[PDB]
DNA sequence: AAAAAAAAAAGGCGCGTATATAAAATTTCAATGTCGCGAATTCGGTTGTACATACA
DNA sequence: TGTATGTACAACCGAATTCGCGACATTGAAATTTTATATACGCGCCTTTTTTTTTT
């Protein structure tokens, strides 16, 4: 169900140097006939250079198997890139070639204090991280659970009845169907 | 164009101590990564108590290098890379 | 200036360390002890054409 | 003259049948369990005390 909003919206994609694109995450195009220029919004004045006069087979679409809400914005009308005021742009450009990154912090303490710690600091678990029956009463309960459930499991009876296991099984041995084989295994009906 | 000379010196590189330790270190660091993971896996898989010093066996590295210096054995897979220094006379 | 409230801190307190003794009652546990699961294995019936051959 | 018949001798097929690992359940047991008492240390925790802070 693809939709075509315009497919004809003339658009000029541009490639940019890093700073302005980063600053772009307005202006005024002063076309001069064809020394096209642009008066940016305050900041510098960067003209327009014609990276590619005519641009084809390239269009703008949108998104919102699984299809999605997709529309056709328009065709790229003409490609441009940028001429970047200038010396400062030139200065920062050459200045940009002067990056850096961290080296190693050696440990300025003397070593006993640094090295006493990773052995026997005497302190542990500072952080929480992966710190991990009556014969009558048993028979009445066993009959009840069997009456409550034909699949009255023995260990489940033991856990639920909270009675000694030997007394519960004796209760279930005669008051319930002692099943240890078959599809209904561990079921006392 | 001619067959490439494979001996033009420019196509050589010299894995000095720096890059060589990298090899030795990097791989030996894996032997750390695996092991903790192993023990880590165990303690949870048996709800034991998470202790750090058991968790990381330090020797895994220190024993690795100290050995792999002490003899040019470099893994095996290579030898002749570490020598006693030759203190005969200065130029030597 | 004064009352009042809030908070820190101090100190002694109880049986978790040791140890010997008995009592018993629970809990947990370890050392085998019976239950299915997929693979492993061998037998004749069917079929088609030949080929002789006889009733309709 | 068309047909019915007994019998063949050869390649095809699937049908039906019996072996051990894993799941736990088993009972076996120890360990833990609670109590007195001296010893002393060192866990933490109780209340109280005192102090500090705030507000009127």
């Amino acid at each position: 169900d693809l939709d075509l909003e315009r497919s004809n919206r003339q658009v000029w994609l541009v490639r940019l140097p890093m700073f302005l694109a980063e600053k772009w995450r307005l202006g005024k195009i002063r076309i001069n006939k064809s020394k096209i220029t642009l008066l940016l919004n305050e900041p510098h004045e960067y003209d327009l250079e014609l990276t590619k006069k005519v641009v084809e087979n390239e269009y703008v679409f949108t998104e919102q198997t699984i299809p999605k809400k997709t529309a056709i914005v328009g065709t790229v009308c003409h490609e441009c890139q940028v001429m970047p005021y200038h010396k400062i742009v030139e200065q920062r450009r050459n200045i940009v070639k002067l990056n850096n990154k961290e080296r190693i912090t050696t440990l300025d303490e003397t070593v006993g204090v640094t090295m006493s710690h990773t052995g026997m600091s005497m302190r542990s678990d500072n952080s929480n991280f992966l710190k991990v029956m009556p014969k009558k009463e048993i028979l009445d309960y066993l009959f009840k659970l069997f009456d409550e459930y034909d699949y009255w499991s023995l260990k489940g009876l033991k856990e639920r009845t909270r009675q000694p296991e030997a007394h519960l099984k004796e209760c279930l041995d005669k008051v319930a169907t002692l099943v240890k084989k078959g599809p209904y295994a561990f079921k006392y009906t | 164009k001619d067959q490439d000379d494979r001996d033009h010196f420019g196509k050589k590189r010299l894995d000095l101590a720096g890059p060589l330790l990298a090899q030795l270190f990097k791989t030996l660091f894996k032997k750390l990564t695996k092991d903790i993971f192993r023990y880590m896996q165990r303690t949870v898989e048996e709800a034991h108590d998470f202790n750090m010093k058991l968790a990381i066996n330090a020797k895994t590295i220190t024993s690795g290098l100290k050995y792999a210096l002490a003899t040019g054995n470099w893994g095996s897979s290579r030898a002749g890379v570490s020598q006693v220094l030759n203190r005969y006379t200065y130029s030597s």
